[PDB]
This record gives structure tokens, sequence and C-alpha cells, in this order.
RNA sequence: AGGCUCGGCUGGAGCUUCCGUCAGUGCAGAUCGUAAUGGUAGUAGCAAAUAUUCAAGUUCGAUCCUUGAAGACUGAAGUGGAGAAGGGUUCCACGUGAACAGUAGUUGGAUGUGGGUCAGUCGAUCCUAAGGUACUGGCGAACGCCUUGUAUCAUCGGUGGCG
RNA sequence: ACGUUUCCGACCCGUCUUGAAACACGGAUUGCGGAGUGCUUGUCUACUGCGAGUCAAAGGGUGUUAAAACCUUGCGGCGAA
RNA sequence: UAAAUAUCGACUCGAUUGCGAUAGCGAACAAGUACCGUGAGGGAAAGUUGCAAAGGACUUUGAAGAGAGAGUUCAAGAGAACGUGAAAUCGCUGGAGUGGAACCGGAGACAGUUGAU
RNA sequence: CUCAACCUGAACUCAGUCGUGAUUACCCGCUGAACUUAAGCAUAUCAUUUAGCGGAGGAAAAGAAACUAAAAAGGAUUCCCU
RNA sequence: UAGCUUCAGCGAUGGAUCGGUUGCAUCGAGUAUCGAUGAAGAACGCAGCUUGCUGCGUUACUUACCACGAAUUGCAGAGAGUGGUGAAAUUUCGAACGCAUAGCACCAACUGGGCCUCCAGUUGGUACGUCUGGUUCAGGGUUGUU
């Protein structure tokens, strides 16, 4: 049970900001676990997903696909896989939206600030750890 | 159109009363509210009493109640003089003065001033710098003994 | 005759817009908005009229020297400083 | 294409001005385009000139604003759009000596009569 | 009336500006619930109070 | 008896026994509120302002749109040509399928897309009329009101010289 | 059993009224909504606790599943003349 | 001349034995909006496809609306006015009655329904 | 009659300030009904209240006795219970 | 036969009911911040395509700076874009200020018209009341001096 008295426990007040977050609080929404062997190499749970990263869809009629991802569709809280597409009736070929929630990470996509952020919290992981 | 053995009815409710409705939900809130601020204004004067001014001993006016005592606002000049205490040093020592209290009888003004004799021999005063200690100031080990007061101060 | 024949005959408007409101409630003759006083110093507004205060009130605008004013008291109106010199 | 302030705060006024009136010159080019059936891509760059305009003035602004303000730091009446800006009854306050200010009867009080610090044994 | 103000004439483009249909590519728009400008006016049927 | 259980079909995410306790707790009516629907009924009716006909064009489709021929009407205090108030794009061109044009419609003051209003001389702008509204002044608990008047009133500006 | 056919019975409900099937008023049909309530003050009655007592007010102390619960009254209300 | 006091009008928060789209604010939605009145002012109705538009390609008749196939889909009898889909009212197919009302209670018969270690 | 003071009163696009207008829940000063109850109705009641005018703040106002009272006396203002 | 009535089955018209719910109602808590430095409110305008709503003000669905760190999305398109927000900017009416109230006019400079007494443009300014001081004044109102 919830402690902090500045915190809503109201499922109305929840739901109106998930579905009003702006961008960049949708980006922390739409995160994705990282697999076992990823999750022991790099020592985090789950980040972030992003552009160009590697994933493996989990449950869903795709189960067991595999493929980059190409866009975050933060507006529909969706990421398009590549390869993960139907097609409509006129012939061309749509990707079909699936949940960060449902993939799993099996390789990142580096840079100078993801690998900031992969260092904060296998940081903040060991602590905890330590502590607990 | 009563009927039958009543009392007669009463209610004042032949005004517009329900413009003016004053509701008590908030009491533990305001309860709540006032513990807060006395545990703020404790916090800031600490480490004298939170109660603040000592008050003085009086007996209730009327004969209905003339065998009674209780707190009064402070201490008359009287009393002051009686326990060797200046006005001044009273407003600075902690103790509340009643300007406007006479005493007309001995037996009133000794309770007081007996109460104001107890209440400087429980007096803790801590120097004005601490460097260097004054004279009628409180020694070092009685300063560790300070503690806050809670309620009224001799009770 | 009153009725159908006498409605041909209106032709001459007796408001017209209102500078201060907007609204065509400004008589001509008496030079006076019958909503909201202009060009009275004050603003018109009567307690038996309480949708007319709740439609002319404040905030059914834009208030923005309001809002703008709210959002610098958050950090105590503090003028003639920048953040911190940094860079990405 | 999309210009930076931070390049913008080196130069002066004269090529700050030469700079805006050559993108004035861009935006007007795109609007010619636009009124005679400009492709989209043409159409595209509107938006990256108006705010190159944009961002122009506000170092140019900035600018002047901050010399103006050196200038005027030690007048001792200052242009109306130099002084503090905050609430109007804030303005109207009293200034923090003025508010210190203390009659010679507040001060001898002051002097005399002090609260001390003391406890009380329960 | 052909001999109008200006502030009238103003007030008058801006409704005719305001009096046209919803673009198409609108209805396309992810949570979109408009399918047509429910404001339209025709000029013998509404009337402008002026 | 108030009602209840089960079966079959539809439906797609909640529901329920019993014990206490609480209530915005049961509808046939109130010319009840609100929404929808019948018989009447393919019925009343679509009858003032003299009137249309022939051939052709376009069209899937023509009493009604267009062309030509004929026959009539307004009859210059017009069913003609232009303006003021009012309207505000209804103006013009090209498409038009549904709605509207109480029949129809290929047509439209409808509908979709575009275009269109050019002034030293035409008006506003300028002057004042009836009248309005300010200043002072007075009144008024006050918002503000009253007077446009020697009430109030220290209300200025013109030639010239000098410069 | 709201199917058909026989024998007997069988006037349209609500309402005011001495009296309604009424040539008295409301009601074309269906869905949904729709009217003895809240509070203050009395009184009686039923139940519960204590009982010449009983209830304690504002308040204070405590309490973090902290608007609750728990503790707390020379004094106050009612009762005891 | 502070404190204890009043007050959600403004800004920011936490809750509920409250309502669940005729309810709850007039307004769950381009609501003080559309619209109405010269004006003061008056003032609505309007929530729901699907997990995902995958929003029905293509063939065929028609000028078109539209229909017959087909495809998508757990499912389209979820097809855009799209969850469910009641009553009133209405059309069709089959059976049965039918002389200026029709309905109804009691009692049989017929048709029909249902049970039989 | 000259010049110089004061007093009173002016003009200044003279130097530098300040007021106006909004907001309504609470707050301060005025102005001020009738419906209604009295089974009629006029005093009375509704009510020193709707409505109207003015003026502030984060609180406002009040406030340190020309007080309460008649004890063996209390001791500014505000607020709660009684 | 047909019509009418009725029963069973099927289908229309209609939008009740059920199932939640970014909405509403009420209770409680924390804070004190509108305006001549131009408020509340109104009008108009601003997007590549965007009527309405929302946002914004001629730098106009936003500039700068700081934090985070890869998008926006209907189609295009090319340290993103979001959040904070201390710098800059903030149209016209509106207490609304030159006078009037949907119009016209005065002062100064500078620039252009060739020169400029005449035009045009830009910039700055001209409201009411009031306080303090300044300058120039008026009155046998009182007084002194020649």
């Amino acid at each position: 049970m919830k402690v902090n008295p500045f915190v809503s426990s109201d499922s109305g007040k929840s739901r109106k900001a998930h579905f009003n977050a702006p961008s960049h609080e949708r980006r922390r929404i739409m995160s994705a676990p990282l697999t076992k062997e990823l999750r022991t190499k790099h020592g985090i749970r789950a980040i972030p997903i992003r552009t160009d990263d590697e994933v493996v869809v989990m449950r869903g009629r795709h189960k067991g696909n595999t493929g980059r991802v190409l866009r975050c569709y933060r507006k529909k809280f969706v990421i398009h896989i590549d390869k993960i597409t139907r097609e409509k009736a006129n012939g061309s070929t749509v990707h079909i939206g699936i949940h960060p929630s449902k993939v799993a990470i099996t390789k990142l996509k580096l840079d100078k600030d993801r690998r900031a952020l992969v260092e904060r919290k296998a940081a903040g992981r060991s602590r905890v750890t330590g502590i607990l | 159109a009563p009927r039958g053995n009543q009392m007669l009815g009463n209610a004042h409710f032949r005004k517009h009363w329900h413009k003016r409705i004053k509701t008590w939900f908030d009491q533990p809130a305001r309860k709540l509210r006032r513990r807060q601020n006395r545990q703020a204004k404790a916090v800031e004067i600490a480490p004298r009493p939170v109660a603040g001014l000592l008050r003085s001993v009086v007996r209730c006016p009327q004969k209905r109640y003339n065998t009674k005592t209780r707190l009064g606002r402070g201490f008359s000049l009287q009393e002051l003089k009686a326990a060797g205490i200046s006005q001044a040093q009273a407003r600075t020592i902690g103790i509340a003065v009643d300007v406007r209290r006479t005493n007309k009888t001995a037996e009133g003004l000794k309770a007081n001033a007996d109460r104001l004799k107890e209440y400087k021999a429980k007096l803790i005063l801590f120097p004005k710098k601490a460097s260097a200690p004054k004279k009628g100031d409180s020694s070092a080990e009685e300063l560790k003994v300070a503690a806050q007061l809670r309620g009224d101060v001799l009770p | 005759t009153k009725g159908t024949q006498a409605f041909g005959k209106k032709h001459v408007k007796s408001h017209t817009l209102c500078k201060r409101c907007g609204k065509s409630s400004f008589h001509i003759q008496k030079k006076r908005c019958a909503s909201c006083g202009y060009p009275d110093a004050k603003k018109r507004t009567y307690n038996w009229g309480a949708k007319s205060i709740r439609r002319r009130t404040t905030g059914t605008g834009r208030t923005r020297h309001l809002r703008d004013v709210n959002a610098r008291f958050r950090n105590g109106f503090r003028e003639g400083t920048t953040p911190k010199p940094r860079a990405q | 294409t999309k210009l930076k302030c931070k390049s913008l705060r080196g130069e002066k006024k004269d090529a700050l001005q030469k700079k805006l009136d050559e993108q004035k010159t861009e935006l007007a080019t795109l609007r010619v385009s636009k009124v005679t059936g400009g492709a989209a891509s043409k159409l595209s760059k509107i938006r990256v000139v108006r705010k190159n305009i944009a961002r122009l003035l506000t170092v140019i602004n900035q600018t002047q604003k901050q010399e103006l303000r050196k200038f005027y730091a030690d007048h001792k009446y200052k242009p109306i759009d130099l002084r503090l800006k905050k609430t109007r009854a804030i303005r109207r306050r009293l200034t923090a000596h003025e508010l210190s200010l203390r009659s010679a009867k507040q001060q001898a009080k002051s002097r005399n009569q002090a609260v001390r610090k003391f406890a009380v044994k329960a | 009336s052909a001999l109008k103000k200006s502030f009238i004439k103003r007030k008058l483009a801006k409704k005719q500006k305001q009096n046209r249909p919803m673009p198409q590519w609108v209805r396309m728009k992810t949570g979109n619930t408009m399918k047509y400008n429910a404001k339209r006016r025709h000029w013998r049927r509404t009337k402008l109070k002026l």
C-alpha cells in the first residue's frame, strides 16, 4: 500500500495521467524488459525502448518473431517492428503495432547518452541490491 | 395544526437559514493543524516552554465560584515587587504581567508571590553569550539538563 | 396592423457592435452598451444576473497575464538571472 | 538551414542585420513559390526560414537590452522598460532598508528590553 | 449595404473565412471525431445579427 | 401472491448466497416530464396573378435546362433600367451525387472548386441643424447625477516693430 | 398455458361523490424518469449500557491501513426539592 | 499591533457508503457552443466498430445510390447512423377463425406440449 | 511712485511620484423591499435579510477598558463549548 | 378467394436496458500572486496542406536558455521533440491617455522628394486628478523702503 500522501491511488487520476502524458513521459511509459542474457550482461532489468533496438515478441499472435524496431508511435503507445506486417486489402503492407511491454530487448542501440543511462541504472541496481 | 397533548413548538427556522449554515466536518483537521502549530512553535522557541508565559493564580469572581482558583492573565505589579522581580525582568524572563490587576488582600498577594518564587527556583537561565557567563546565570551542568516543558507552566 | 404587415418596416438597427465587449448591444442613440456599460468607466454586472456574471467573468477568456503571473510566482518573481551556463 | 544562436552571439550588429535581410529575402522567395504552385519540398522550408528570422531577432534584442541595462545600471532613474517587472503591489511595497528603519525609541527599547533563553524544570 | 464601414467589412471577411468545409485529411487523424464543419452558415437561413 | 428456479437462443465481462445496517427502493393514470410510434391516410390537399405549342440539342433519363419558329402577357404611376436601408458573397466561371428547390430537374440565390469590387474629380472625410455629451459649479451615503445657462469664468489671439 | 370451438357468467379503468358504465372529468400507443423527504425541537413506545447517577462539550494526549480507533473533565447538561 | 477565526473565488493537491450519460454541473463530446431575442437575456441535443483499420482489394449488373460474389476478422447478423439491441408500430411465409365490436373468468373437447422403475 | 518681503491664488508637454479598472467565496461602510407567517390585516414577521452603491487583504475587521462585576473579585482583541 | 383478427417463425422501425468512465457532486489540506511596466474582457490575425476547438501575437499552434535524450505523424517534411522556464518579445480596442469614440491633429527632430515656406515616411511626445520641489507670474490682501 502507498504511504506517500501526495501519491493518488485514484483510478481515474491514474488513467488521466497515463492517457494525457506528454511525449517525454510516454517515453518512460513505453519501457521493455531485457532478456535474461542481456539482463545479466548489462546489470539492468528494463529500459525505455528506443528506435533501432532489437526485440523479440513474447506474447500475442506474433509470439516468437524477432526484428528491429522501426518507429515508436508514442501517440498510439505502440512500436512497429521489422518484418511484423500484414497486407491491406489493396495489397499494400502495414506494420502491426505491438506494445513494448509484450516484447523483450535482445540488443540495445547504444550511444553516449544511452551508455550513460545504462551505467546509471546498473550502479543504482548494484547499490539497492547490496543494501537489500 | 397541533393535536392532542403536545409541547408548543418553538423551532427558530422562520428565517432563510439555508444561507447561514456551519458544519464541523473539519474538526479533526483543525485539531491536527493546531498540534502542528504547537510543534512548530516549540521548535522555534526551544528550549522555552511551549505554553509561553507563566500565568498567575486567581480566585473566580462571583460567590458561586469564589471557592475555586484558576490561571490568570499575569502577575500584578504589587506581586512582582513582593517577589523581587522588576516588570522588565519579568518580561524578558517570560512571566505574564497584568498591568490592570491590583491586590487588595494579603492572602491573594502572597499566593502569587509564592508562585513567582517557585517559578524563579525552577528557572534555568542560559548565558547571553555562550562563551561568557555572567551573574545570576545558570551553571553548565544545569543547562545540560534543560528540556522543553509541555502544557501549562506550574499547573 | 400589428404583425406581419408591421414587421416589414423593420430596417433601422437600434443596436450596433460595442468596442469593449464586441456584442451587438451598443445603443446608437443612447451611446451606451446594454451589456457591459461602455463607455461607462466601470463594468455592468448585477447580482440578479448570476448566469450573465458567469458568462462574462474572468476565466472565460484567455487570462494571458494572470497565467503568466501565476507561472512566475512559483519561483519568487526572480529577475535578472539566467539558468546556469551549461551545454547539451 | 537552422541557424545557431550560439554562433550568432558572436556577430556584430551590421552582420546580424545583413543576415536578417538575407533570411527575409529567402522568405519572400518561398512565398512566391507558394503562390506560383510551388513544390511541397520548397514549401517545407518556410517554417525553418521563419524560425531563423525569429532567432536572429532574439539575438539582436538580447544584445541590445544587455547593453542598455549595463548603461543604465548606475543611474538613479532608469527607463520604465528596464525596471523590475514584479507585481504592481510588490513594486508599491516599501523597500528593505525602509522596512528595517527604526526610530530612536524603538532602538532604545531593543537595547534595554531583550528576551533571554531559558528552560523551566518540570 | 454597398456603403459600409471597414470594421463591418472585416467582421464579414472573418465570417466568410470561417464558413468553409472541413479539410478531408483531418478525418484521418488519430482519435479524430469530427466528420464535417458543424458550424456552417447559409446566408439566407441564419443571419449575422451585426 | 408479490416473484423465483431451470431449459433453449442472442450477448460478450461481470455477477452472487447468507448475516447486520442503510436508502435518491417498486407506477397505469397526475390535460405528468422526456424520446419514439400508430389509426386517421396514400386521405385533406399541392385551384389567385390569361398560356402555352412544334422541331431540335445535351443526357442513362427532359412539360420544367438550351437553341430556333409560333402564340400570348407586363404595357413606360412596367413583370423594364438603376439606387437608399437591409443582406454579406447570395455576383461570375467550371463540375454536381446525395440533401433542398412541398411535381420534376441534365437546371438553381443549393452544393464542390476557383475568380471578382482599382478614384485628386463619385461619396465618407470637412460645417453646423434638432439634439447629445463633457468641463467648471452645485447636489449626492455612493456608483455618479443636474445645467450647455454670466450658472461657471485668471478659458485668449491678431497686425506691426524688434529679433 | 394470451390457439380454435362450445355452455354459463361478463358494461372502462382512476377519481370527487349519497349515488359512475354514465350524456361527469383524465386516459391514442410504448419505453425510461416520477411524488411523506432532510434537519431542529418535543412526546410516547421498543431495544441496549450504567444507575442516584448518567452523558460528557469544546479541548488536550496519542494514533501513519492519522478525518478512524484508544486515553483524558473541582467545573457543564439532564436528574436527585 | 501578530496568533488563535472565516473563506475553495484564484493556484496546487488528497479523498468519498455520492451519479453512472433522461442521472451527475447547463455542459463526460468543436458547451455557455449551435440556435433564439433589437436588448436586458434565454440556451440545448450530442458518450460506445474492432485487440489491431486489418475500414471490405478484385470480379460482376446499373448512370448512380445500391446489389450479387469475394476478402479481413475470435466474430461482421461488430461494415462506418457501426457494443448490446427491449416495447409500441410494421411487412412477409404457414395454420386457424371471421352475421352490427373485440377482449375476459369458470368447465370440457380438439390441436399441441410433456413424463413413464 | 521705485524696489524688496510675506500671504493668498494661478500657469506650465517644468523634475520625480502616486490614484483610476477588474475579481466574489470570506471581510469593512452604507442603502434597503416585498412575497411569506399572523389561518383576515395595518404594529409585528420575513429582516436590521434578496436587490443597489462603495472599499481592502491573505485574511479583513476588532483590540490593550470612560470593561465585567459586587468575590476572599476578574483584567486587550478574536474564536469554540456552556 | 380477397380483406380483417389471431397464433408460430423470420425481418424491419426505434434506441430502452445492461456492462465502464480521462466527467460531475461533496469533504478535507497547502499557498497568497491582477492593473498606466497597461489588467479582466473583446476583436482580428498566425500553421506547407488545418474550418472548429486548443495555443500563440507580427520573433504569432511560438524564439532564447536549462534538464532529458531520438522523434513528429493524417500526408508531407526535415542534437529531434517534450518538460521546466530565470533572457527576449508580447497586435488593435478595452481604467484606455492628443481630441473624439469606428474619425482628424498638434509639437519636435531625422530621412526622401532638387532646393523647401509644400508633401511623404520613421521615431519620440501631447489624457484627468493629485503630492513634493522648480520657473514665470497676479492681487493696495498685510507690510517695509524711495
